[PDB]
C-alpha cells in the first residue's frame, strides 16, 4: 500500500481546558480572543454603529420634504393653486415639433 | 476528515503522452525521462 | 472611500506580521473596527450621491453593500477558525488573507465608478475564491467544483468585456455617472438585442438563472464553510448590483428582451425551490433556496419598477445575512456530526438547545415572516411582478408555499424529533459558534427596525 | 561556485590528475573484509576513503551531520530488511532505493572531491555493484518483478552519465564462510540471512558485475587470503595500468560539466525522485507534506545554509 | 563545448537577431535570418540524443523552405521594383509569401505542427532561447512591413492559431509542449494586432517573454518536463508554488493579472478598427488556454499530488538558488496592471 | 555549523558596498535630476 | 526576358512543391533545397544584369555563400541521422510525436 | 508614432520632454514600482529559502531602489510620449479644421427622444 | 513607543492606514476643487473673512 497517515481523530477540545470558547486550544488565546471579540463585535459596533446610524439626519433628505410638502401645501391650498399642477416641465418652455 | 488530497490513481490520469488518449492515441507512452530513447 | 479600504489593505500586512499564536484577534478585531468606519458612508443627508473621487463613489445601491462585505469579514474569520485551525502556521495566514482580499476587491468592485474597474475588480474576485474553494475543499470533488465555478463565470464574462469595450467606443466612456447623465438608447436591432444579451449574461451567471445555476449548488458543497457565506453573501450578489447599474443603458431593449429570463426565473423558483424539498445534503438545500431567492430578484432587476428595485435592494441584503447565517449554522452540524446527509442529527434542541433557536429564527428569515426585512422584500418583488401581469402570483404564489415547506423542514428533520442514538457524542457548543450566528441575526433585526437603509436607489 | 568563468580563468581539473587518481571500489560481499582493506588502501595509495553508504549518510552529508530521525530519513530499516523479508509495506524496496540514492550521493561527492582536490576515491561497493543486491532480493521473495523494474529505470538514468569506476576490487569469501563471519558478529539481525540469498548476491557479481566491468573498468579479484593483505593488494594496484576504459577521453572542457554536476546535489538525484508511482516508493501527500513541514523545521534546515540563526548564523541582515 | 566555439554560436544566435532588426536592406534582414538558422542548430543537438537529432532535421528543413520562400519575396520584388525591399506598390502575391514564409519561421498556425514536435526532445534552456530569442528576428520583419501585408490573411492565421493552439495543450501533459502550444496562442494574439497597433504587437511580445521566461526557468529548477514532475514541486520547493500559480493564470487572460493587458488592448485595439466579429471567438477560446493552465495549477499547487520516497534526499541537499531575474519578471508578471497605461 | 560549510556563511563584502553603494549613487542622480528637472521645466516655460 | 523569368520561376515552385512533398530518402530533399537557391541565384543574376545594376551584384554571391553554409548544416544533420540510424529515411524521423 | 517630423531616430526621451513637468517622485505610480521591487527583493529571499524580511537588507535596497530609479526616468518618458500624442493630435484637429466641426447640440427642449414606458 | 514583538509595531500597521486614507480622500478632494464655489444651487459670496466655502 502507498504510505499514508492512519485518520487522525479531532479532539475533545472541551475535555482539557473546560472552559474553552472555541477559538484556540491554550487557555488564555481562547480568553482573550472571545473579550476582544464579543466586545469590538458586540460592544462598539451593535451599539456604538446602531447609535451613529440611529443620529444620521434626514437620510436621502425624507425629513425636508415632509416639511416641504407642508409650506408648499401651506402656500399652494391659501394662494389657490392646485396643489400637484398636472405638468411639470412648463408647457410654454417645451418647444414640441411643430409640424407632427 | 482530511480534505481529500489526491490519491494515487487521480494522479495516474495525468501521465501518459496525451491527456484524453483516443483510440490508437493510448498506443502512445511517455516520452523516456531521460529524454533518450533505448 | 479609501478607509474601508486602505486600512483593510493593511490587513494583510497584520495577519502576516503578526504572531502565530495572536494572528487571529489582531485580525478579526481589527476588521470588526473597519466595519466601524465602513458604516460612515450610510451618512447621506441629501440625494446627491458621494462621489468620493474619480474612481471610487458610493450610492444608495452600494452602500449598503459595502458595509456587508466588511461585515462578513470579520465573520467569515471567525467561522473558519476551527477547521483551518489544523493548518502549519502559514496555511492559515494565507486563508486569512485569502479572506481579506475578497472584501478589499468586493468593497471597491461595489464601490467603482467606471464599469470596467468593475470588470477587473469583479472577475478577480474568482481567483481569491477559487483558493478557497479548491484549496482547502474536503471533498474530493472541489476540483470539479472550482472548474465549474471559473468556466461558468468566465465565458459569460469576455461577451462583457467586448460589450463595455463596446459601449466606449460608441458612447466615449464606461464612467456610471456620465453613462447615465447621457443619451444611450439601443435601436432594437437585431444586434442590440444581442449587446443586451452580452452586458446581462455575466451578471446574470454568477446571479444563478435556472439555466446555468448547477455551478452554485456544486460550489457550496465542497466549499468551506467561509467560501460558502461569501458565495452567498457577497458573490451572487455582485451579479445583481452589476445589472443594476449596467441596465442605465440598454434602456429600450428590455422591456421585450426580458421576457425569457424572467419566464425562466419565475419558473426556475418553483423547481428550484421544489427540489430543496427532497435533497438529502443540508448545504445542498440551502444553496437551491439561495438559486430560487436569487431568481425572484432577476425577475424584479428586469420588470424595472421602483419597488421592484427597491425589493430586490432589500431582499439581497437580507437574504444575504441569512444564507449565511444558514450556511454557519449548517457547517457546525457538519463538524459535529462529520456528514452532510440532513437525515442523521434529528432531534439536536435536546442536547443543543440554542442553537435551535438560531436555527428557528435562520428559517423564519428564509420563510417570509412579516416584521422581517425578508418580507417586505419580496411582498414588494411579488407586488410590481403581479403589476407586469396578474398572473404572475400563481407562480410567486407557487413558491411562497414551497419556500414555507422547505424552510421547516430543515427545522423539522434537523432541529426535532428524536435524538439520534449514539454518533460520535456531540460536544457542546462553543461561544465563538453561537456568536458567529448572533453577529449574522442581531444585525438582521437591527436593519428590520429601520428598513430605509437598504432601501434601493430606485 | 565552481563555474565556467573559472574555467576560463582556470580552475582546469587535467591539472591535477596524479597517478593515484582513480575511482577505487572494493564490490566485496556482505560481513566480508571489504572495509578494512578500503580503509587500508586508502591509508597507503593516500586515497581518499569513503564509507559504505548509509540510511542517514545523506543527512551526515548535510547541515549538522547529525544522524536524521528515521522517518526523516526514507523510514529505511536494513534491521527490519532482515527480520521481516516479503513485509507488506516493503521496507526492503525503500530500504534499497534510498541505498541507491546514498550511494548517488556518496559517488558524486566522490567525484567532486576527485576533480576539485585531485585526490583519488575509495568508496567500497559502488551504484554499479548495488544492484546485486536486487538482483538476489528479486531471486527470492523480497521485491517482485516492478519493483525491480523502479530500480532499473533510476539506475539506466541517472548511473551512464557518472564516470565508470577506475579499477573494482573483489574480496570474495565463500557463501558459508561469510556466515560463519556473520554468525560472530554480534548484531542478530545481520545473523539468520538466507544462505540461498547470500548464494544469490555473489553469483549475481560473479555472473554480471565483473566481466561486465571487466570489459570496461580494471577488475581485480582477490581472494580472502589475497586480502587481509592490504600491502599486496595495495602493491597490484600500483601495478595495474589504467589505460582501457571511458576514462580516456575525458578532456578538461568535458571534466567542466561532469563536475558542475556533482557540484549540484539537487541534480545528481533529480532523476532518482522520478514520479514513477510504485506503492513503495510513495511518500503520499498527507504523510509526506507533515514529514516535510517537520524535517524543515529542524534546526538550521528552515533555512538555507548560512541564514538560520538557531545554531548561530549570524550577519543575515546584509547575507 | 569549446568555450570558444560556445561563444562564436552564442555571438550569431545573438548577431542573427540583430542584423535583422538594425537593417533596412531586405537582404541583409535574410541573412540575420540565415545566422539565426545555423547558429540554433549546434545548440539544439547538445545532448545528441536520439531525440534531438530528430528535433534539430525538423527544425532545420522547416526553417530552410521559409528561408528560401523569404529570399524569392526579396528576388521577386527586385525586379518588380529595382529596391531591395518591400514599397507600397509591392505586388500583393510578393507580401503574401513573404507573410507566409515568416510565420513559417515562427510556426503562427498552419505550420505549427513543427514547433511542438521541435520542443521536445531538446534540453529546456535551449527551449526557452527558442520561442522566446529566436520569435524576436522574424516578426521584426513582419513589423517593417506593418501597412502592406493583407488583413484578411493575418486575421485567419490568427484566428487559426488561437484554435490549434488552445486544443494542443487540453491534450498535451508534456510540460514542454504545453508551453509551445500557448506560445502559438501567443503569437496568434500579436499578429492579430500587427496589421492594427504594432505597439501593441510588440507589447504582446514583451509581456509573452516576461512571463514565459520566469515559466521555464521554473520547469527546469526542478527540470520536470512532466506535470507530475512540476506537480512535485511542493516537496522540492514549496516557494515557486506560489508564483508558478499565478504565472500560469497571468499567461493566460484572467483580469487582477499583467496577463490580462495584452488580451484587453489587443480587443480595443481590434474593437476600435471594427473587428468585432474576429476578436469576439479569440478572446472566446482564448479561454479554453486557462483551462489547460487552471488544470496545471490544479496539479501542481491546489491539490498535493503523491510523492516518492527518494524525494525527502534531495529535500536534504541544498537546493540551486534560482536566478536573480527569476525573482523580478516573476513580479514584473502578474503585479503590474496598475502600470498598464505607461506599459501601452 | 555544517559538515558541507555554507557559502554564504560571512558576508560577500563586495556584495554589500556595490549593492549598498550603487543605490546611494541612484538616489543621488535621482534626486539630483528632479531638483535640476524642476529647473529646466521652470525656466523653460514661464516659471 | 520575361519568359525566362516565368521558367525560373515556376522552377522555383517545382523545386518548392519536391521539399513540401518528401518521399524516403532525405538527401533527395536538402538536393531539392539547393535547387531552388540556383533557381534564386540564377534569377537573382538575370534582372541585375538586365538592370545593369553593378552595385547589386554582390548579393547574387551573398546568397551562394549563405546558402552553401546553410547546405553544409543541413549535410551534417543528415550525417548525425544515419550514423543513429543508418537508413536516413525521413520515415524514422518520428519519436518526438 | 514614428516618421513623426523630427524623430530622434534611438534617443530615450527627446529634450522637448524638458517642457514637461518632472514626475513627483512620491508619484503613485513610481511609489507602486517601488512596493513592486520590495516585493521582488522578498520573493527572491522566500524562493531562495531564507529569512523572508530580515535577511538581505542590502538587496531588499538595490530592489525597492532600483526599480524606483527605473521608474522616474520611465515615467518621465511614457509622459513625453503621452504628450506629444496631444500635440500631434489637437494639432491636427485645427491644421485640418472641417473635418472635426464642433456639433451644436439642441437644448433637450428642442431634441424629442421617444419614451418608452415601463408600465 | 513601537514597543516591539508584535506589541506595538502590528497594531499600529492597521490604524496607520486608516489615518494615511483620511489623508488621500481630504487630498483628493484638494484636486477636485474647480466649481469650488462656482455651482449653481451653492453659490453663495464669500462672507467676510473666511477663504473658501468648503475646504
Ligand atoms: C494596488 C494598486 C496600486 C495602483 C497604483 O499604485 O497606481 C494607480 C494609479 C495612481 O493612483 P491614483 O488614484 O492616480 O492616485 C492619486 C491619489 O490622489 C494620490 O495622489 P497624491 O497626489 O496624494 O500622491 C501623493 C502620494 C504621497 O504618499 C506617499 O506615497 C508616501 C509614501 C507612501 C508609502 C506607502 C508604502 C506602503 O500618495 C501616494 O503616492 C500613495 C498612494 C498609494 C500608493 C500605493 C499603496 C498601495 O491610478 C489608479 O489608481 C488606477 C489603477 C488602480 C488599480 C487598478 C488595478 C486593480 C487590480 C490590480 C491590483 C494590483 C495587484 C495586481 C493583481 C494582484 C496580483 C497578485
Ligand atoms: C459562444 C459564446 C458567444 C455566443 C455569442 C455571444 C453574443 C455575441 C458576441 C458577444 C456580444 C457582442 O458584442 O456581439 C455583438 C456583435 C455586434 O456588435 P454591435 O454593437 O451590434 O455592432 C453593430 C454595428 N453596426 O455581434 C457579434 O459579436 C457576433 C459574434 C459571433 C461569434 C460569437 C462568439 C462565437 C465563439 C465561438
Ligand atoms: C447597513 C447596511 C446593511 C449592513 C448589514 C450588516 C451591518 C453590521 C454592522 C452595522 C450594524 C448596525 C447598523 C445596522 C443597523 C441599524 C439600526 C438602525 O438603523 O436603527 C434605527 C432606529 C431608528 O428608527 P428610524 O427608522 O430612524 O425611525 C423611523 C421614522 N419613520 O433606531 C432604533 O430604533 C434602534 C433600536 C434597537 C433595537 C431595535 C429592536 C427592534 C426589533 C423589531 C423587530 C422585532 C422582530 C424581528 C423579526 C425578525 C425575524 C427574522
Ligand atoms: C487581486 C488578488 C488576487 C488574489 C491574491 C491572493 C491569492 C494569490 C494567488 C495564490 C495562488 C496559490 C494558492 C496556493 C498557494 C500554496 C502556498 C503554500 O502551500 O505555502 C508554502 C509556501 C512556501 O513556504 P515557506 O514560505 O517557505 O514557509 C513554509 C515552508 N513549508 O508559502 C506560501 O506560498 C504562502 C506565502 C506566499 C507569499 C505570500 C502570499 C500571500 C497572499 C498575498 C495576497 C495579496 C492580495 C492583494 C489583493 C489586492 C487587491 C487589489
Ligand atoms: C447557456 C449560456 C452559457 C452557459 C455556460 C455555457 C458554457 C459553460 C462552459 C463551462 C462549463 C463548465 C466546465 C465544462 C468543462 C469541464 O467541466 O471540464 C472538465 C473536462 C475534464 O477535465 P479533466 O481533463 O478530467 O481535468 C480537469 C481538471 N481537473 O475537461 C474537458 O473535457 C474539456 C473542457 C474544455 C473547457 C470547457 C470550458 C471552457 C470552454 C471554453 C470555450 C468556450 C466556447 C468558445
Ligand atoms: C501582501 C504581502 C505583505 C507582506 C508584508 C511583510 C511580510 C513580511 O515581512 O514577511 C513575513 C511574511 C510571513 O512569513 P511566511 O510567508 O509565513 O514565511 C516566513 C519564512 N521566514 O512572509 C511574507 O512576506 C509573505 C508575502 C511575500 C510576498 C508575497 C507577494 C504576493
Ligand atoms: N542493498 C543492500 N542490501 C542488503 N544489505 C545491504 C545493502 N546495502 C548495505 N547492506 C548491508 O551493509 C553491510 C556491510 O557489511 P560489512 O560492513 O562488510 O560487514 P558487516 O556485515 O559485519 O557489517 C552488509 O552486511 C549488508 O547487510
Amino acid at each position: 500500500q502507498w504510505q499514508e497517515d492512519p485518520e487522525p481523530e479531532d479532539e475533545n477540545v472541551y475535555a482539557k481546558n473546560p472552559d474553552f470558547h472555541g477559538y484556540d486550544s491554550d487557555p488564555v488565546v481562547d480568553v482573550w480572543n472571545m473579550r476582544a471579540v464579543f466586545f469590538f463585535g458586540f460592544s462598539i459596533v451593535l451599539v456604538f454603529g446602531t447609535t451613529f446610524v440611529a443620529y444620521v439626519p434626514d437620510y436621502r433628505m425624507q425629513e425636508w420634504a415632509r416639511r416641504e410638502a407642508e409650506r408648499l401645501v401651506k402656500y399652494r391650498e391659501v394662494n389657490g393653486l392646485p396643489i400637484m399642477e398636472s405638468n411639470y416641465f412648463d408647457p410654454s418652455k417645451i418647444q414640441l415639433p411643430e409640424d407632427d | 476528515a482530511r480534505q481529500w488530497q489526491p490519491d494515487i490513481e487521480w494522479a495516474e490520469q495525468f501521465s501518459g503522452a496525451v491527456m484524453y488518449p483516443s483510440k490508437e492515441t493510448a498506443h502512445w507512452k511517455p516520452p523516456p525521462w531521460n529524454d533518450v530513447d533505448i | 472611500m479609501l478607509k474601508i479600504i486602505l486600512p483593510s489593505l493593511m490587513l494583510l500586512p497584520l495577519t502576516w506580521l503578526s504572531s502565530p499564536k495572536k494572528t487571529w484577534t489582531n485580525v478579526t478585531s481589527y476588521s470588526f473596527l473597519i466595519s466601524l468606519t465602513s458604516l460612515t458612508l450610510l451618512w447621506q443627508t441629501d440625494e446627491n450621491y458621494k462621489n468620493f473621487s474619480n474612481m471610487f463613489s458610493s450610492d444608495p445601491l452600494s452602500t449598503p453593500l459595502i458595509i456587508l462585505t466588511a461585515w462578513l469579514l470579520p465573520l467569515m474569520l471567525m467561522a473558519s477558525q476551527n477547521h483551518l485551525k489544523k493548518d502549519n502556521n502559514v496555511l492559515q495566514k494565507l486563508y486569512i488573507s485569502m479572506l481579506i482580499s475578497l472584501q478589499i476587491l468586493l468593497i471597491m468592485t461595489f464601490s467603482a465608478t467606471e464599469l470596467i474597474m468593475f470588470y477587473i475588480l469583479f472577475e478577480a474576485t474568482l481567483i481569491p475564491t477559487l483558493i478557497i474553494i479548491t484549496r482547502w475543499g474536503n471533498q474530493t470533488e472541489r476540483l470539479n467544483a472550482g472548474i465549474y465555478f471559473l468556466f461558468y463565470t468566465l465565458i459569460g464574462s469576455i461577451p462583457l468585456l467586448i460589450a463595455l469595450i463596446l459601449i466606449q467606443n460608441h458612447v466615449g466612456t464606461l464612467n456610471l455617472m456620465i453613462l447615465s447623465f447621457t443619451t444611450h438608447t439601443l435601436d432594437a436591432s437585431w444586434s442590440n438585442n444581442l449587446l443586451w444579451l452580452a452586458c446581462m449574461m455575466a451578471f446574470l451567471i454568477k446571479m444563478p438563472l435556472y439555466g446555468v445555476h448547477l455551478w452554485l449548488p456544486k460550489a457550496h458543497v465542497e466549499a468551506p464553510i467561509a467560501g460558502s457565506m461569501i458565495l452567498a453573501a457577497i458573490l451572487l450578489k455582485l451579479g445583481s448590483y452589476g445589472m443594476i447599474r449596467i441596465s442605465i443603458i440598454l434602456d429600450p431593449l428590455t422591456k421585450y428582451m426580458a421576457y425569457p429570463f424572467i419566464l425562466l426565473s419565475l419558473w426556475g423558483m418553483i423547481m428550484t425551490s421544489s427540489i430543496c424539498l427532497r435533497q438529502t445534503d443540508l448545504k445542498s438545500l440551502i444553496a437551491y433556496s439561495s438559486v430560487s431567492h436569487m431568481a425572484l430578484v432577476i425577475a424584479s432587476i428586469m420588470i424595472q419598477t421602483p419597488w421592484s428595485f427597491m425589493g430586490a435592494t432589500m431582499l439581497m441584503i437580507a437574504h444575504g445575512l441569512t444564507s449565511s447565517l444558514l450556511f454557519c449554522l449548517a457547517n457546525s452540524n457538519y463538524e459535529r456530526i462529520h456528514s452532510r446527509t440532513m437525515i442523521m442529527a434529528r432531534g439536536l434542541q435536546m442536547v443543543f438547545p440554542l442553537m435551535a433557536t438560531w436555527w428557528l429564527m435562520a428559517s423564519l428569515a428564509n420563510l417570509a415572516l412579516p416584521p422581517s426585512i425578508n418580507l417586505m422584500g419580496e411582498l414588494f418583488i411579488t407586488m410590481s411582478l403581479f403589476s407586469w401581469s396578474n398572473f404572475t402570483i400563481i407562480l410567486m404564489g407557487i413558491n411562497i408555499i414551497i419556500t414555507g415547506m422547505y424552510s421547516m423542514y430543515m427545522i423539522i428533520t434537523t432541529q426535532r424529533g428524536k435524538l439520534t442514538n449514539h454518533m460520535i457524542n456531540l460536544q457542546p457548543s462553543h461561544t465563538r459558534e453561537l456568536t458567529l450566528m448572533a453577529l449574522h441575526m442581531i444585525p438582521l433585526i437591527l436593519l428590520t427596525t429601520s428598513p430605509k437603509l437598504i432601501t434601493g436607489l430606485t | 561556485r565552481y563555474g565556467l568563468l573559472a574555467a576560463i580563468l582556470g580552475d582546469k581539473t587535467t591539472k591535477k590528475l596524479h597517478e593515484y587518481s582513480r575511482v577505487i571500489t572494493v564490490d566485496g560481499n556482505i560481513c566480508s573484509g571489504k572495509n578494512k582493506l578500503a580503509k587500508e588502501i586508502a591509508q597507503q595509495l593516500g586515497m581518499k576513503h569513503y564509507p559504505e553508504a548509509g540510511i542517514q549518510y545523506s543527512s551526515t552529508t548535510t547541515g549538522d551531520g547529525r544522524p536524521l530521525d528515521i522517518e526523516f530519513s526514507g523510514s529505511c530499516s536494513l534491521e527490519k530488511f532482515y527480520d521481516d523479508p516479503k513485509s507488506n509495506d516493503g521496507n526492503s524496496y525503500r530500504l534499497q532505493s534510498w541505498l541507491y540514492a546514498s550511494r548517488l550521493l556518496q559517488y558524486a561527492d566522490a567525484l567532486e572531491h576527485l576533480l576539485s582536490t585531485g585526490q583519488g576515491v575509495v568508496l567500497e561497493r559502488s551504484i554499479y555493484s548495488d544492484f546485486v543486491f536486487l538482483e538476489a532480493m528479486y531471486n527470492q521473495g523480497y521485491i517482485r518483478k516492478q519493483c525491480v523494474d523502479h530500480y532499473n529505470e533510476i539506475k539506466r538514468l541517472t548511473l551512464p552519465e557518472y564516470l565508470p569506476p577506475h579499477a573494482v576490487i573483489y574480496i570474495d569469501v565463500p557463501v558459508p564462510e561469510v556466515q560463519s563471519r556473520i554468525q560472530k558478529k554480534g548484531d542478530p539481525h545481520e545473523m539468520k540471512v538466507t544462505s540461498a540469498y547470500l548464494q544469490d548476491i555473489e553469483n549475481a557479481y560473479k555472473k554480471t558485475f565483473l566481466p561486465k566491468m571487466s570489459e570496461m573498468c580494471e577488475v581485480l579479484v582477490y581472494d580472502s587470503w589475497e586480502a587481509e593483505d592490504p600491502t599486496k593488494v595495495v602493491e597490484d594496484i600500483e601495478y595495474l595500468k589504467y589505460n582501457k576504459g571511458p576514462w580516456l577521453k575525458q578532456d578538461d572542457w568535458t571534466f567542466h560539466y561532469l563536475r558542475m554536476l556533482v557540484q549540484d546535489k539537487t541534480e545528481v538525484l533529480n532523476y532518482t525522485t522520478i514520479p514513477v508511482y510504485l506503492p513503495e516508493i510513495t511518500i503520499g501527500a498527507h504523510q509526506g507534506s507533515r514529514i516535510y513541514n517537520s524535517f524543515r523545521e529542524l534546526p538550521g534546515r528552515k533555512y538555507a545554509p548560512g541564514y538560520n540563526a538557531e545554531v548561530g548564523d549570524k550577519w543575515i541582515w546584509l547575507k | 563545448m569549446n568555450p570558444i566555439t560556445l561563444a562564436i554560436i552564442y555571438f550569431t544566435i545573438f548577431l542573427g537577431p540583430v542584423i535583422t532588426m538594425s537593417s533596412t536592406n531586405l537582404m541583409l534582414m535574410w541573412v540575420g535570418l540565415e545566422f539565426s538558422l545555423l547558429a540554433i542548430i549546434p545548440m539544439l543537438i547538445n545532448k545528441k540524443n536520439p531525440r534531438s537529432t530528430e528535433a534539430a532535421t525538423k527544425y532545420f528543413v522547416t526553417q530552410a523552405t521559409a528561408s528560401m520562400i523569404i529570399l524569392l519575396a526579396i528576388v521577386l520584388n527586385y525586379k518588380q521594383l529595382g529596391t531591395w525591399m518591400f514599397q507600397q506598390q509591392t505586388n500583393g502575391l510578393i507580401l503574401n509569401m513573404t507573410l507566409m514564409a515568416l510565420s513559417m519561421k515562427l510556426g503562427l498556425a498552419p505550420f505549427h505542427f513543427w514547433l511542438p514536435e521541435v520542443t521536445q526532445g531538446i534540453p529546456l534552456h535551449m527551449g526557452l532561447i527558442l520561442l522566446t530569442w529566436q520569435k524576436i528576428a522574424p516578426l521584426s520583419i513582419l513589423i517593417q512591413i506593418y501597412p502592406l501585408l493583407n488583413s484578411t490573411i493575418i486575421l485567419m492565421l490568427a484566428i487559426t492559431s488561437i484554435f490549434m493552439g488552445a486544443w494542443g495543450g487540453l491534450n498535451q501533459t508534456q510540460m514542454r509542449k504545453i508551453m509551445a502550444y500557448s506560445s502559438i496562442a501567443h503569437m496568434g494574439w500579436m499578429l492579430a494586432i500587427l496589421p492594427y497597433n504594432p505597439s501593441l504587437t510588440l507589447l504582446n511580445l514583451m509581456i509573452y517573454i516576461i512571463l514565459t521566461a520566469p515559466m521555464f526557468m521554473a520547469l527546469m529548477l526542478n527540470n520536470s518536463m512532466t506535470i507530475n514532475s512540476i506537480s512535485l514541486l511542493w516537496n522540492k520547493t514549496p516557494a515557486m508554488l506560489t508564483m508558478i500559480s499565478l504565472m500560469l493564470l497571468s499567461l493566460g487572460g484572467l483580469p487582477p493579472l499583467t496577463g490580462f493587458l495584452p488580451k484587453w488592448i489587443i480587443i480595443t485595439e481590434l474593437m476600435k478598427n471594427n473587428c468585432l466579429i474576429m476578436a469576439t471567438l479569440m478572446a472566446m477560446m482564448a479561454l479554453l488556454n486557462l483551462f489547460f493552465y487552471t488544470r496545471l495549477i490544479y496539479s501542481t499547487s491546489l491539490t498535493m499530488f503523491p510523492t516518492n520516497n527518494n524525494s525527502k534526499m534531495m529535500t536534504h541537499q541544498t537546493k540551486t538558488k534560482p536566478n536573480l531575474m527569476f525573482s523580478t519578471l516573476a513580479i514584473m508578471s502578474t503585479m503590474t496592471l496598475p502600470l498598464a497605461p505607461q506599459l501601452i | 555549523f555544517y559538515v558541507r560549510e555554507p557559502v554564504n556563511a560571512k558576508p560577500n563584502w563586495l556584495a554589500v558596498g556595490l549593492s549598498v553603494g550603487a543605490s546611494v549613487f541612484m538616489w543621488i542622480y535621482l534626486i539630483q535630476t528632479h531638483n535640476e528637472d524642476v529647473l529646466e521645466y521652470k525656466r523653460r516655460n514661464g516659471l | 526576358m520575361p519568359s525566362t523569368f516565368f521558367n525560373l520561376t515556376m522552377a522555383f515552385s517545382l523545386s518548392l512543391l519536391g521539399t513540401l512533398m518528401f518521399r524516403s530518402h532525405l538527401m533527395s530533399t536538402l538536393l531539392c533545397l539547393e535547387g531552388m537557391v540556383l533557381s534564386l541565384f540564377i534569377m537573382t543574376s538575370v534582372t541585375s544584369l538586365n538592370s545593369n545594376s553593378m552595385s547589386s551584384m554582390p548579393i547574387p554571391i551573398t546568397i551562394l555563400v549563405f546558402a552553401a553554409c546553410e547546405a553544409a548544416v543541413g549535410l551534417a544533420l543528415l550525417v548525425k541521422v544515419s550514423n543513429t540510424y543508418g537508413t536516413d529515411y525521413v520515415q524514422n524521423l518520428n519519436l518526438l510525436q | 508614432m514614428n516618421g513623426r517630423p523630427g524623430h530622434e531616430p534611438l534617443k530615450f526621451l527627446p529634450d522637448e520632454a524638458r517642457s514637461l513637468p518632472p514626475p513627483k517622485l512620491n508619484d503613485p505610480r513610481l511609489v507602486y514600482m517601488g512596493l513592486l521591487g520590495y516585493c521582488t527583493g522578498l520573493m527572491d529571499n522566500m524562493l531562495r529559502m531564507r529569512p523572508v524580511m530580515r535577511a538581505g537588507l542590502h538587496r531588499q535596497l538595490l530592489f525597492v531602489t532600483s526599480f524606483v530609479f527605473a521608474g522616474y526616468f520611465y515615467l518621465k518618458r511614457q509622459n513625453y510620449l503621452y504628450a506629444v500624442k496631444d500635440h500631434d493630435m489637437f494639432g491636427y484637429i485645427k491644421l485640418h479644421p472641417e473635418d472635426f466641426p464642433e456639433k451644436e447640440k439642441k437644448t433637450y427642449a428642442e431634441i424629442l427622444e421617444p419614451f418608452h414606458p415601463v408600465r | 513607543l513601537f514597543q516591539l514583538l508584535r506589541e506595538h509595531w502590528v497594531h499600529i500597521l492597521v490604524p496607520a492606514g486608516f489615518v494615511f486614507g483620511c489623508y488621500l480622500d481630504r487630498k483628493d478632494d484638494e484636486k477636485l476643487t474647480a466649481f469650488r464655489n462656482k455651482s449653481m444651487l451653492f453659490q453663495r459670496e464669500l462672507r467676510p473673512n473666511e477663504e473658501v466655502t468648503w475646504k
